[PDB]
């Protein structure tokens, strides 16, 4: 592939909005491993089990792992906002509700090839955008 | 004994080198038209390839293509070769391995070229292609379109440009049009075709030079996808009927393969030249 | 009073007639020779010259370079008109005689035919105006505009018979093609020598060191202390016109020296420079009371110092006269690069401006007005790449990009130049292009106004390998592809105004986060500083220009996109091209 | 008895018109071969002769023959006995067969409303500027290579003086509008592409690695065609066909249209050029040749002119036609179209007499002015 600048911008805005990066351009160290491991988990396991594992709150982890799922949802929402509404197109542009867990959305919105592609692209954008900042 | 249309139908990857100065990662780019930026073959390359195939038949080469570069006496060739413009290209699909992509603009350009050149079977093709294009424009109504004509192909997905194939049931694709444009044909807007045929979407291959296990050089190559179709115009002037008939029969023989492009030894640019069949 | 203004020569056509470096030098020095011979009686008669300052030094041979321009403004007492006419006729009769039959490879020549061809080809127009003021600031432009309109009258030979050899009519190309004469043999154990023509004996002097130019490879590769021309001449004379044979032999001899051969030895650099708005500078020196003789002094001193610097670096001066410079130099020899030579030339120009124009410099300092500057165009090409195409590329670089004549030309063709748009004309630029043997062509442009140029030169000096002697700074080649691949991300980082430097440093640290990269922190920091400086200069120079270009309604979208330049991407491309040049100099296929 | 046709040439592909082939001579070729925007009038005349010999099936085919001297006579009275040469540049007749008069090649624009055609001419070099030649005397005199001439004071017609940094008339072509003069850039008319060519190395023979060249090919914009007028004498039919004009087998389509009788093609061309007329100067519309430029320069104060190169392929009525053609041993320089000659007071008739002294070139399509 090649790096998508618009997706990097969406990733920056979502990382700022989901309280990953502090007021200073700094983030907790473990989020790098979180973002890197998300794609490998998606490929090796299913998309649904990986989203369940990372979206799981009340887990025993060094930081808030569900924040990366929040960032992913925000990036997917921005992508669907920018999607071109034309006939004979495949992509569905409806946004993911803020009251919806990503797992539930993927559960009741199957045939998730578009969702899989969007999630992989958002993970790559997240990984590449996190390198602009410093780890505490 | 007049201008004739020929279809190329490459059976492998094709790389006809521009020789242009590259500004990006791809060192070897393929020839493209100056105005429309579509992939093309220069008439010099077509003449060279066809002369290479017929080089054994000395009399035919002398009569049609002319004298050799070292010939002590020069004879102009009676046959005039024209540019080979891209007709159809294979695009990635989901229900099928690929679809043969054509655009409305290239269809209109083909109609204009046949009207301007007055090909042998030009009239019937012009009429039927014009009716098909008018039906396409009537169904599209100014919107971006992607029309399949096989009912099984409805809902097909063009992967690179994420658009879906629609099936207009009232637009008949005549068998001769299928023979010309290809099987599993998709007619879409020229913007989609331009995106599909641009530098970022044409296949790019990495190549190596190894010396005792050490890499000496690295470069990237651009190729035209296999099963792509190109059309050119051949003007014979007025050649000997026997030599012209031999040329046409050898060209149209199913067992005849012509190498157009650079990398002959690794099988780049082997094609099967076809003639415009009567409609 | 009774001023005389002289313009001469179809310089562009004769330069077009050359396909080799030595032919180009001969064509360039032909007009300098003509101007010298035309104006030496008036200088001998000691009359005041308002354009070129002709002192004793310029009349001396200066390393075979032409310091004499084509435009001369001259104060004349009565009786100079017919004197100038007769001298022009006599200096055609001479030169026609000089090309008749010296030791020059040919058959025979008719002096009258050569004189007729030269009179039909060489333009000699002079204007004798009657002005009321003796002030140079008034007489110079008033005569200059009339010379400019005078240049548009065309004189040419009607018939050119060039066949059956011995009835030729094209003699200027005979002179430029045969300017080194006929290589002559007189012994079995000696050094073959060139029987140089009058141009060589007037340019290069006659005091030893008489290795006249032949083929481009000797200055393309002059750091090995290998007398390539001597071996080439001995090889050619060992068997049995000769320019091609010498070129081929020199290439072979350079090929058997693979041991100490670097890839840039087969590449040649073309240098072109012009004065940034000398006419407006003359207007400013007209407003503030400063004589133009100081500007002429500064230009002459800069010309002499530039000739000296080009010879010391190891290049060849083609033409240096007025504000114009043309040089053929090696890409890198004896540790110095082309850009080192460009920096030295810019420093020499600034030093001469300060030394001879201190009053005007002081006046323009507190008045907040631009100072005279040099725009540079550099083209590096394979030695076998056509010299005409290389010269056209250098001209395109200098004029169109370095002088920003693309913006001005596009605006003027559509008649939207105005004055607010004229406020956006950018000078003091360096245009550089390197085309490989495979046509990869790396090109970039930079502004010599700010510290970005200094940092670029320092980066080139730091990370370019010197020959074996104690250690260098270990340039890393992986950063070249990283910048290209991450260009859009770098643009995003550069567009962030508050955290630009921190974001750039963090990105470079996070991408190059391995053990090996601890030795490349200096390289990373240097490229970060250069990128930030270039982006700041680019936004300062181009932001409002881009906004006004986009807001214009006359211009088409394609012309708008050609005129509009992105600051961040331009800076990234400059860094990429600098790193590519460093790697190209450093790498050798062992 | 003397029928006049209008011939329009439509470029069916990329065309190439040959240049000097070299800046020198001997054996050298040019690695970069550039394409002239227009063919020489010799090319037009040869195309007419070849097409006439194609209509009446008398062609030189396969090695060499003598062509049955009765056929030699009929071919002489059809196409003449000789090609275009500048040796007979003062001859009062074209010396050819049924071909009598050929107009300079025109650039014609054909619009969608195909009822009117726009004829495009090169922009005069003095357009948009005023040239005065003040005659107060003893003020200032130009010496063009030693000849007296009044000073050319020049101003834009909109003061300031001639700024050669803004002079761009040489890049523009012009046509008549029902108002002012329409200026079209040469870029917008001609599309140029450079083609790389080699000969594939067939081994076991040849020292021919040296086959490597670049060529320039020109394409006309979709609405632009080439045209010229021809006069054919007595019984001579010119049928529309597909022709060769220029190098590299450049192919064109003729449309032969017979305009009304009792017409003068020179008058038609001058009527087309009427919109560029200025009474104080002479506008060169087609490449003009003068044997000596000294007399011409003496006849005018200013020659705002340029130069083009001419060299003809010289073939006899019975030549080899299969081999290296014989070219004119002398390379000739013509005055570029769009050049302007600012004559002195009076003496316009003298310059006109000098220009029309070569009636052979005038008939071919050279030395035409307005
Ligand atoms: N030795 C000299 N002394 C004074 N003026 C000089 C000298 N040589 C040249 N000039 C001036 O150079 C001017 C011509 O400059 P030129 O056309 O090369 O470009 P420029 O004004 O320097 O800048 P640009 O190319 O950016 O427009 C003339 O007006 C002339 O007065
Ligand atoms: C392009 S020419 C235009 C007019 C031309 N010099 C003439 O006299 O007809 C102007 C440029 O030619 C170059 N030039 C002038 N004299 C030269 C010389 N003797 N040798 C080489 N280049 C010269 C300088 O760069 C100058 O700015
Ligand atoms: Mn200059």
């Amino acid at each position: 592939m090649k790096i998508s600048k618009k997706q990097i911008e969406y990733a920056i805005e979502a990382l700022r909005a989901n309280n990953i990066i502090t007021n200073d351009n700094q983030y907790p160290k473990v989020f790098k491993g979180y973002i890197s491991s998300f794609g490998a988990a998606v490929i090796q396991s299913g998309l649904i089990p990986a989203i369940i594992f990372f979206e799981n709150e009340d887990n025993d982890a060094n930081a808030d792992r569900h924040k990366i799922i929040g960032v992913l949802k925000d990036i997917i929402n921005a992508m669907r906002q920018q999607y071109t509404v034309t006939d004979a197109t495949i992509l569905v542009s409806s946004q993911i509700p803020a009251n919806y867990s990503m797992a539930q959305y993927i559960i009741e919105h199957g045939n998730t090839d578009q969702l899989l592609k969007e999630i992989t692209e958002a993970a790559v954008a997240m990984k590449l955008a996190l390198r602009m900042y410093k780890s505490e | 004994m007049t201008t004739r249309m020929y279809v190329i139908n490459t059976l492998s990857n094709m790389h006809v080198g521009s020789g242009e100065v590259n500004y990006g990662v791809i060192a070897n780019l393929i020839q493209r038209d100056s105005v429309t930026n579509l992939p093309n073959i220069n008439s010099s390359g077509l003449k060279g390839a066809i002369r290479e195939y017929f080089k054994e038949n000395e009399d035919l080469v002398r009569e049609l293509f002319g004298s050799a570069p070292r010939d002590e006496k020069t004879l102009p060739g009676k046959v005039r070769f024209f540019e080979a413009n891209l007709l159809s290209m294979p695009v990635r699909s989901d229900k099928v391995p690929f679809l043969m992509a054509i655009s409305d603009e290239v269809l209109q350009e083909l109609i204009t070229k046949m009207k301007f050149f007055n090909c042998e079977e030009a009239t019937q093709y012009i009429s039927h292609l014009s009716t098909l294009l008018d039906n396409i424009k009537t169904q599209a109504q100014g919107t971006d379109f992607a029309y399949v004509f096989d009912p099984l192909l409805q809902g097909a997905i063009i992967e690179e440009v994420s658009i879906r194939a629609t099936c207009p049931s009232h637009i008949p694709l005549q068998p001769s049009l299928k023979k010309l444009l290809g099987d599993r044909l998709v007619i879409l807007s020229h913007k989609y075709f331009s995106i599909l045929s641009d530098d970022n979407h044409l296949p790019v291959l990495s190549r190596n030079n190894l010396e005792n296990g050490q890499s000496a050089n690295l470069w990237y190559e651009q190729v035209l996808p296999r099963y792509s179709r190109l059309y050119f115009m051949l003007m014979d002037g007025n050649a000997q009927s026997e030599y012209l008939k031999k040329f046409r029969d050898t060209l149209c023989t199913p067992s005849t393969i012509i190498q157009i492009g650079a990398n002959a030894s690794i099988g780049y640019g082997y094609c099967q030249i076809s003639e415009l069949s009567p409609f | 009073m009774k001023y005389i203004a002289i313009t001469l020569g179809p310089i562009t056509r004769t330069i077009e007639m050359a396909e080799s470096t030595k032919e180009l030098w001969a064509a360039s020095y032909f007009f300098s020779y003509l101007a010298k011979k035309i104006v030496e009686p008036f200088v001998k008669k000691n009359r005041t010259f308002q354009l070129p300052l002709i002192n004793e030094e310029m009349q001396k041979p200066h390393c075979g370079a032409g310091l004499f321009p084509d435009r001369y403004i001259f104060k004349s007492e009565p009786g100079d008109l017919e004197l100038l006419k007769q001298h022009s006729d006599q200096v055609l009769i001479e030169i026609a005689g000089h090309i008749a039959s010296p030791s020059l490879p040919g058959t025979a020549k008719d002096v009258s035919q050569i004189y007729h061809y030269l009179k039909s080809y060489i333009k000699i127009y002079f204007i004798e105006r009657t002005l009321e003021s003796d002030d140079p600031h008034v007489v110079i432009p008033a005569c200059e505009k009339y010379l400019n309109i005078i240049e548009n009258q065309e004189t040419f030979p009607e018939q050119e018979e060039t066949m059956i050899s011995h009835q030729k009519s094209d003699f200027l190309k005979f002179l430029i093609t045969n300017v080194n004469g006929k290589i002559y043999r007189k012994d079995k154990n000696s050094i073959p020598r060139f029987t140089g023509s009058f141009l060589t004996r007037d340019a290069f002097g006659d005091m030893n060191g008489e290795r006249l130019f032949e083929s481009i490879l000797e200055i393309s590769a002059s750091e090995l202390n290998i007398n390539i021309q001597q071996k080439a001449l001995e090889v050619i004379t060992a068997n049995e016109k000769y320019s091609d044979q010498i070129w081929d032999a020199e290439e072979i001899i350079l090929n058997d020296n693979k041991a100490q051969l670097r890839p840039y030895h087969k590449y040649i650099a073309i240098i072109k420079s012009d004065g940034d708005s000398m006419g407006e500078t003359i207007k400013s020196m007209g407003a503030y009371n400063i004589p133009i003789t100081q500007l002429s002094k500064a230009l002459l001193s800069f010309n002499i110092e530039s000739i000296n610097e080009i010879v010391a670096y190891g290049g060849k001066p083609i033409f240096i006269g007025g504000d114009d410079l043309l040089c053929f130099a090696p890409v890198c020899c004896n540790g110095n690069n082309v850009f080192n030579l460009v920096e030295k030339l810019s420093t020499c120009f600034d030093q001469c401006i300060n030394q001879h124009l201190q009053q005007y410099i002081n006046a323009c300092s507190e008045a907040q007005r631009p100072l005279p500057s040099l725009s540079f165009g550099i083209s590096i090409t394979y030695h076998k790449y056509p010299m005409f195409e290389a010269l056209h590329t250098t001209d395109y670089l200098l004029e169109m990009v370095a002088k920003d004549n693309l913006f001005k030309y596009t605006l003027s063709n559509k008649n939207i130049l105005n004055e607010n748009m004229k406020r956006f004309i950018l000078k003091n630029k360096l245009a550089f292009s390197l085309q490989k043997h495979s046509g990869q062509i790396y090109h970039t442009a930079m502004s010599k106004k700010g510290k970005s140029y200094v940092k670029f030169n320092m980066l080139l000096q730091k990370y370019i390998l010197k020959n074996k002697d104690q250690e260098s700074e270990k340039f890393l080649s992986s950063v070249i592809q990283m910048i290209r691949a991450h260009a859009e991300i770098l643009q995003i980082i550069l567009q962030n105004e508050d955290k630009r430097t921190e974001m750039l440093k963090n990105y470079f640290d996070n991408n190059f986060n391995e053990s090996c990269h601890l030795g490349y922190t200096g390289l990373f920091e240097d490229i970060q500083t250069l990128l930030c400086l270039r982006y700041q200069e680019n936004i300062q120079d181009y932001q409002n220009r881009n906004e006004i270009i986009q807001q214009n309604t006359i211009l088409t979208s394609d012309e708008k996109e050609i005129l509009i330049v992105s600051p961040a991407m331009d800076a990234i491309h400059t860094i990429f091209t600098a790193l590519q040049f460093i790697h190209f100099i450093n790498y050798n296929k062992d | 008895m003397n029928r006049h046709y209008l011939i329009t040439l439509t470029p069916m592909d990329w065309f190439f018109f040959g240049g000097e082939r070299t800046l020198d001579d001997g054996k050298s070729a040019d690695y970069i071969s550039h394409s002239n925007k227009f063919p020489q009038q010799s090319a037009l005349l040869g195309m007419i002769r070849y097409q006439l010999l194609k209509q009446h099936n008398l062609l030189s085919q396969f090695p060499y023959t003598e062509n049955k001297p009765t056929e030699k006579e009929i071919m002489k009275t059809l196409i003449g006995e000789q090609s275009f040469r500048m040796t007979e540049r003062k001859a009062k007749s074209l010396g050819l067969g049924v071909i009598k008069q050929i107009s300079p090649l025109m650039l014609i624009e054909c619009k969608d409303d195909t009822s009117s055609r726009s004829i495009y001419f090169p922009l005069p070099l003095d357009d948009g500027y005023k040239v005065s030649f003040n005659e107060t005397s003893n003020e200032d005199k130009v010496f063009y290579n030693g000849i007296e001439c009044p000073i050319p004071n020049v101003y834009p017609a909109s003061r300031k003086f001639f700024d050669h940094k803004t002079y761009n008339n040489y890049l523009f072509w012009c046509t008549q509008g029902n108002n002012q003069i329409k200026k079209l850039l040469s870029d917008e008319i001609w599309i140029s592409k450079m083609q790389i060519g080699i000969t594939k190395h067939v081994e076991e023979g040849e020292d021919n690695d040296k086959s490597f060249y670049k060529q320039e090919f020109l394409q006309l914009k979709k609405s632009f065609i080439y045209a010229f007028y021809i006069t054919l004498s007595g019984e001579s039919e010119l049928s529309s066909d597909i022709i060769q004009l220029g190098g590299q087998r450049s192919v064109f389509r003729m449309e032969v249209e017979s305009i009304e009788e009792n017409s003068d093609i020179q008058e038609k061309y001058q009527t087309a050029a009427q919109f560029l007329t200025q009474s104080d100067r002479l506008l060169i519309l087609s490449p003009t040749y003068v044997d000596n430029l000294k007399e011409l320069s003496a006849l005018c104060n200013f020659m705002w002119s340029d130069s083009i190169v001419f060299r003809n392929i010289q073939t006899t009525n019975a030549s080899n036609f299969y081999g290296k053609p014989i070219k004119s041993s002398s390379k000739y320089h013509f005055l570029k179209p769009g050049s302007v000659l600012y004559f002195k007071q009076g003496k316009r008739k003298e310059v006109e007499k000098l220009l029309m002294d070569y009636t052979y070139l005038r008939l071919s399509g050279y030395n035409i002015y307005i």
